[PDB]
RNA sequence: UUAAUUGCGAUAACGAACGAGACCUUAACCUACUAAAUAGUGGUGCUAGCAUUUGCUGGUUAUCCACUUCUUAGAGGGACUAUCGGUUUCAAGCCGAUGGAAGUUUGAGGCAAUAACAGGUCUGUGAUGCCCUUAGACGUUCUGGGCCGCACGCGCGCUACACUGACGGAGCCAGCGAGUCUAACCUUGGCCGAGAGGUCUUGGUAAUCUUGUGAAACUCCGUCGUGCUGGGGAUAGAGCAUUGUAAUUAUUGCUCUUCAACGAGGAAUUCCUAGUAAGCGCAAGUCAUCAGCUUGCGUUGAUUACGUCCCUGCCCUUUGUACACAC
RNA sequence: AAAAAUGAUGAA
């Protein structure tokens, strides 16, 4: 029975803003298994980070999103 | 290095109770004068290159 | 994106209509834990209580939770269609009711006992425990019916 | 009047009719640009007749395609065959066949069904099963 | 009345009509004629009428309580 | 009164292609042999009437199925001609198995 | 150049014309929105509670533009999908007629479609006008 | 398989024994000639007879054929 | 390259595809090569295709599928659960996504990674059942190159599907990790460990 | 040697017949013929709409003029394993490549010998022998019930166990059909209704209208997020409709609510080799209503093998037999 | 060169 954070508090959010810039391949399942968060927050986090531009998209598709580090 | 490359120069026929194996004659690539008979699983052509893990056993169950 | 950083006011599993409503499931599908409210009823109650649909039950405040409870308990005066309800034109007072958490089993028992007391065929079949809606019983329903 | 040809492409039961004529460079499918053909995963299937021979010999013609029948994939294949055969017919009728044969070699070297319709046809279902070959499940006790 | 009209026409080569031969042999059998005599008479008549081949099958309890089939043929017949 | 127009249509329905085309050709040749401008015999799509049934009268055996079919072939010929010759083409170009019905129209 | 609403992607146009109607606020939504589930074959109401009627109106308007004239039964067949029938196999089920009828009446009120004596509702002068300008805007966004 | 039956074989033999000077090595004109020099009920059978007649003519060119 | 001005506007990404045929206009078949002799001209990467969807006829002859593009054969083996029969559009979308993920995870050519995985996951020796007795037996035999590529593709897609079942990971992601591990030899990949298992059983039954 | 008692041949047999093949139907080709307002296409052709160098449209033989690529159907053509190479002992044939719409008998069917089976059907028949019954009828009708009943065992199936997914919105494409005056059949459109449905009209006895049957899988964008969870929808409660003289033992449809087993299934065992398996729906039969069934049809479309006689069987020959009700 | 037993009475 996996437990995943469904609400984002400060520690999880700062862990996002630090660990995620390091990941070379970034996606929903990557955030979900390497940061213990639900798919809904994972999708929101990917959409959040893309607007600032610290991850960039290679392929935007429903049911599979492809992001890498910004450069 | 236990990898031997051998080229099928002749297809002999089908073997196995259910016909699934094929008798072939292959010649070695390192020396093109040493030919051996092997049992092969899948579909084979002349000039197909096989990978022999061991390279001394003669094929049994002929026809 | 609804990126939220909300302070330590989150509430886990909570009690509405003496029922255990989880606080991690989205409000609409979390309300469906209560007997008598399904996905349609929960969607309509939440959307007529004007809560954000993209919210977990845990960050709904108590006053909007009680608005939800009032809407659920007395739906007919909140502009609900009424054809959307659980117990319309009942056999006793002819009122359009929606049976809820602990009342579902008691009103079911009432219908059962009414049929068995009047010794209608459906009530007799219920008394035997067999299928009542006319299904064949030769092959299916063996392990428990 | 204006030089023109009319061709057709055919997948299983889809049929596309292409009107090719001396024009400007317009490529249309059901009145819409070929850039909006669906599915987008198969849009390059209808791009193939253009890219194999080059757009510099599409820049003086306009093609209009109307496709009916079949399904979403079959209509795409019919569209690509109609476009390729329309180009071949136009070069047959108003350009040299040295160019025609150049086009045909390019198309047939890349893919045979650009010019020749696939001859595969559905097999009628037979009684005793759901399909042409498969039978209902057989029991013995 | 006046919109239905019937004519009767004589059948040329009566020996080539299977319906007429079967009806005639039925009446022969109903008059007590033997099965072999009737069947062979029908076959001979049909073959004398110019047919390429003829066949008469008589099935049922011809002799005893147990049924059987008798088959009388001449000429050549096709099947497929 | 002076060679009036009719805009007549003759339709031919049958289950026999040979006899159907025979009567259709007789009508057509009568049109040319009266030097008449027409729309030629338009052949409609063939109607295949299917009946699919079990072969057995009981329900024993392997479940075998037959498909019988009638085939209906229909043609129509548009014409315009005087009455004195539309009547004679009504009373001729007929034979069994082909039914003909004739409709006055403005097509 | 020459721009019609055929040079723009379907979903793109749909979402843009829907947003246009959302800003304009003239459609006069029926009132029973957010209680209905849009189809007897559906299981849930539209997830976009505050924009699904405008999405439907944009889709219907584009459909009318594409065709000659279309009626309520054809919208019901178009937007209907397959219905889950429990332990029974699926089948196509027509969509709710009241929603489509009131979409058509709302477009008549805003002057997008008219009575089409040969049929149901067809595109108007002003309907072509606005849908074509918004399509040009979506292309040169 | 593509084995010709005795109908095709015997018809081709009769054609060669009757019309050898008229026959040739080309299937197209042999096909054309078969319609005038024989009555074959079906076009498929005529095609098979003509193609076995030309096959036998090709055999006859490089030496005699028994039968 | 002086893009052609055209009444129907073609975007530059499609204009550049005129120069050479490019898989999804991203991945080139040029310089991709089978690095395992005996598998050349059975892993076909010589004729370029724009997309892994063509309605080719590779089933009517014995060895005709050897000319089928290896990406399309990999796609064709993704159309396999019973619930996914057909659905080549879905399979091609999965292939495109996993190729993108492979190129992001490892800065190599995705087609080259796929080819190396296939060459690394084909068993060289196997066993066949023998003996009409009561106790049967397995006799070691060698594997033809076509069967090697066939079974490599089968193992790669079967492992990707079994690992994508009932987990948060997408099928494209799982297929990418399977191909990436198999392209170097990991023994954490289903196809590699099945290949080693078959070869070890063959050696034991030699 | 062939799919073939198909042929080459061999020959105490010679010449024949049936079956196989041939044949017929259907599918695929024809820019070649004959045409078509019940099929289409083109004409700064007519008229008019929208957006500006002109594209997309609406009415077009009833508002015209041409044409037959697509559609239709008559007459035909086309493949005969053609050409080339190899191989067999020449031969019958076989293999490969080329060309070709098509090169497995081009694909699929229809038809299909002799001799049989105590195979099924007397419940299709005004086909039927014999026996039984024949007015308190086993005849024929009416009302009601039953055929569906439930500790249990088996066969054909449907729905599922989910993220290669569920749900929502949007996109958006078939083919095979069928349909009323010997009356209420197929129904567009308008209005009302949340739905199912109701109502006023309309077209169609039909390439004309339903219908482009805008089918469903499918595609895109979004919500869900590995939780028996928004998977699955069994069971049960309440209400609203339709068909019918009659719906209770729920005809069926619709709305809300309850939300079971099931996490891929032991021994076992079925079907299948290319537009095939499998997925997906649609029409017809049944039919007042009821399709989880069948007969067809199309949409999407794999893997694997082009083999063997191991299992289960089939054909021919030789051989043994104490079998002939025939292991 | 693994294992493989049995099959009620009469019946053109």
């Amino acid at each position: 029975r996996a437990q995943h954070a469904v609400i984002l508090d400060q520690e999880k959010y700062d862990r996002i803003l630090k660990e995620v810039p390091t990941y070379r391949y970034v996606s929903v399942s990557v955030l979900v298994d390497r940061l213990k968060i639900g798919g809904s927050l994972a999708r929101i986090a990917l959409r959040h980070l893309e607007k600032e531009g610290i991850i960039k998209p290679i392929s935007k598709h429903s049911k599979q999103a492809i992001y890498t580090r910004a450069t | 290095t236990p990898v031997t490359l051998a080229k099928v120069i002749k297809v002999l026929g089908r073997t196995g109770s259910r016909g699934g194996v094929t008798q072939v004659r292959v010649e070695f690539l390192e020396d093109t004068s040493r030919t051996i008979v092997r049992n092969v699983k899948g579909p084979v052509r002349e000039n197909d290159i096989l990978v022999l893990m061991e390279s001394e056993r003669e094929a049994r169950r002929l026809r | 994106s609804l990126v939220v950083q909300e302070q330590g006011s989150f509430q886990h599993i909570l009690r509405l209509l003496n029922t255990n409503v989880d606080g991690n499931i989205k409000i609409v599908y979390a309300l469906t834990t209560i007997k008598g409210v399904g996905r349609r009823y929960s969607n309509l109650v939440c959307k007529k209580a004007d809560v954000d649909l993209h919210k977990r039950a845990g960050e709904l405040t108590q006053e909007e939770l009680e608005r939800i409870v009032q809407i659920m308990q007395n739906p007919t005066h909140y502009k609900i269609p009424a054809w959307f309800l659980n117990r319309q034109n009942d056999i006793t007072d002819g009122k359009d009711y929606h049976t809820l958490a602990n009342n579902v089993e008691s009103k079911l028992r009432d219908d059962l006992e009414r049929l068995k007391k009047i010794r209608a065929h459906r009530g007799i079949r219920h008394f035997w425990g067999l299928r009542v809606r006319g299904q064949h019983t030769k092959t299916t329903g063996r392990r428990r019916a | 009047a204006v030089p023109s040809v009319q061709t057709f492409g055919k997948k299983k039961s889809a049929t596309a009719v292409a009107h090719v004529k001396a024009g400007k460079g317009l490529i249309k499918v059901n009145g819409s640009p070929i850039t909006l053909v669906e599915p987008e995963i198969l849009r390059f299937k209808v791009y193939e007749p253009l890219l194999l021979v080059g757009l510099d010999k599409f820049s003086n013609i306009d093609i209009r395609v109307r496709v009916t029948g079949g399904g979403h994939v079959s209509q795409v294949y019919a569209i690509r065959q109609a476009i390729a055969k329309g180009l071949v017919a136009y070069h047959q009728k108003y350009v040299d066949e040295q160019s025609k044969n150049e086009l045909k070699k390019a198309f047939t070297s890349y893919d045979r069904t650009l010019l020749i319709a696939d001859s595969r046809r559905p097999e009628p279902k037979k009684f005793g099963g759901k399909g042409a070959r498969s039978r209902f499940q057989k029991s013995y006790r | 009345p006046g919109t239905i009209v019937l004519y009767a026409e004589r059948v040329q080569d009566r020996g080539l009509s299977a319906v007429a031969q079967a009806e005639s042999m039925k009446f022969k059998l109903l008059n007590g004629l033997a099965i072999r005599r009737a069947a062979y008479g029908v076959v001979r008549y049909v073959m004398e009428s110019g047919a390429k081949g003829c066949e008469v099958v008589v099935s049922g309890k011809l002799r005893a309580a147990r049924a059987k089939a008798m088959k009388f043929a001449d000429g050549f017949l096709i099947h497929s | 009164q002076q060679q009036q127009i009719i805009k007549i249509r003759i339709t031919l329905t049958s289950t026999k292609v040979k006899q159907l085309e025979n009567v259709s050709s007789n009508i057509v040749k009568n049109a040319e042999q009266h030097n008449l401008v027409k729309k030629g015999p338009v052949r409609l799509p063939t109607k295949v009437l299917k009946i699919s049934t079990r072969k057995t009268p009981n329900g024993e055996g392997s479940k075998t199925w037959e498909t019988y079919e009638m085939r209906i072939h229909k043609r129509y010929i548009d014409l315009e001609a005087p009455v004195q010759i539309v009547k004679r083409i009504t009373q001729i170009t007929i034979e069994p198995g082909v039914d003909v019905e004739v409709v006055v129209a403005s097509n | 150049p020459g721009v019609s609403v055929r040079d723009v992607a379907a979903q793109d146009f749909i979402n843009a014309y829907a947003s246009f109607l959302q800003r304009q606020g003239k459609l006069e939504v029926p009132g029973y929105v957010d209680i209905v589930k849009t189809s007897s074959g559906n299981e849930m109401p539209p997830q976009d509670a505050e924009g699904w009627f405008y999405k439907r109106a944009a889709s219907v308007a584009r459909h009318i533009y594409m065709r000659k004239q279309v009626g309520v039964g054809k919208l019901n067949k178009l937007y209907g999908g397959a219905k889950s029938r429990g332990v029974r196999p699926y089948k196509h089920i027509d969509a709710s007629g009241s929603i489509n009828r009131k979409v058509l009446q709302a477009l008549e009120k805003i002057g997008i479609v008219e009575i089409s004596p040969k049929g149901g509702r067809r595109i108007s002068e002003n309907g072509q006008r606005d849908l074509d300008r918004i399509a040009a805007q979506t292309l040169e966004e | 398989g593509r084995v010709r039956t005795k109908t095709v074989k015997r018809a081709s033999k009769a054609l060669i024994e009757r019309y050898y000077p008229k026959l040739t090595l080309d299937f197209q004109t042999n096909k054309r000639l078969c319609d005038e020099i024989a009555t074959i009920q079906s076009k498929r059978l005529r095609n098979k007879i003509a193609g076995y007649t030309t096959h036998l003519m090709k055999r006859i060119q490089k030496g005699p054929v028994r039968g | 390259f002086t893009p052609v001005v055209l009444a129907t506007p073609i975007p530059e990404e499609v204009q550049q595809a005129q120069t050479e045929i490019k898989l999804f206009n991203k991945w080139s078949f040029e310089e991709v090569e089978v690095k395992d002799a005996s598998l050349v001209d059975y892993v076909q990467v010589r004729q370029p295709i724009f997309v892994a969807h063509t309605a080719g006829r590779y089933a009517n002859k014995r060895f005709r599928k050897a000319q089928c593009p290896i990406i399309e054969r990999l796609t064709n083996s993704l159309m396999m659960n019973g619930r996914n029969n057909g659905k080549k559009l879905k399979a091609v979308r999965i292939i495109k996504h996993t190729l993108d993920i492979i190129n992001v995870l490892t800065d190599q050519n995705p087609i080259q990674v796929v080819v190396d995985a296939i060459t690394n996951t084909g068993p060289r020796e196997d066993t066949t059942r023998v003996g009409g007795g009561g106790a049967a037996r397995r006799q070691a035999v060698d594997v033809s190159p076509l069967r090697r590529v066939n079974q490599a593709i089968a193992l790669l897609t079967i492992g990707a599907r079994e690992a994508a079942f009932r987990n948060i990971k997408t099928i494209a992601e799982t297929l990418a990790e399977e191909l990436i591990n198999a392209a170097k030899g990991s023994s954490t990949s289903y196809a590699i460990k099945k290949k080693d298992e078959l070869e070890r059983v063959a050696k034991s039954n030699r």
